């Protein structure tokens, strides 16, 4: 059972370095972007609306669940 | 509408469980517009997203 | 219990047409209301009701 999970161990860096390499445009993982743009389309909810602040807040809302997520699990 | 843009900066850079907090609150705020223009019997959710589009900085 | 009372209002400054007055605050709110307060705007129909009042009063000195 340790090498059940030795061998997910292993294929999880199998799976990021060959997607590393087929994209070198790389970020951090973890949702750090998210939050940032979660703050950075909030700003466009106070900058751009008619009605659209209700719209790209919900958008920006739902982009932090991802960390929020992986905080939770 | 400023001051529900004066506490998103103070949530932001607040830290912790205080800065949602501070932007329910600021959720609060939003109400006076929104009461207003259903008893002006224009649209609140428009009203409210023109004023926080009428912006330089929150004063 | 409404309806006594601006039939009070009519009955006190004249006594007649008490009948009449009830006879045509129905329809006002029966045809427009439910059409707009779907759409829910009181104050316009308000504002509506206005306007309703003073061109009457003109084509009143139009007709007498």
């Amino acid at each position: 059972q340790f090498m059940e999970e030795t061998e997910r161990s292993l294929h999880d860096a199998i799976m990021i370095v060959r997607r590393a390499i087929k994209n070198d445009s790389v970020v951090a993982g973890g949702g750090a972007i998210e939050m940032e743009l979660s703050k950075y389309l909030r700003d466009y909810s106070r900058t751009i609306p008619g009605k659209q602040q209700l719209l790209i807040g919900a958008y920006a809302k739902a982009l932090e669940i991802i960390p929020r997520q992986l905080c939770d699990n | 509408a400023a001051l529900s843009i004066y506490l998103e900066n103070y949530a932001t850079s607040m830290g912790s469980r205080e800065q949602l907090a501070i932007a329910e609150f600021a959720r609060s705020l939003l109400v006076i517009p929104n009461t207003l223009a259903v008893n002006a019997a224009q649209d609140s959710t428009d009203l409210v997203a023109k004023l926080r589009a009428f912006h330089n900085e929150a004063q | 219990k409404s309806m006594i009372e601006i039939s009070r209002t009519q009955d006190e400054e004249v006594g007649d047409g008490t009948t009449s007055v009830i006879i045509l605050a129905g329809e006002m709110l029966s045809v427009a209301e439910h059409f707009l307060e779907q759409q829910m705007h009181p104050t316009v129909v308000i504002s509506a009701y206005r306007k309703a009042l003073d061109d009457m009063i003109s084509t009143l000195k139009k007709i007498s």
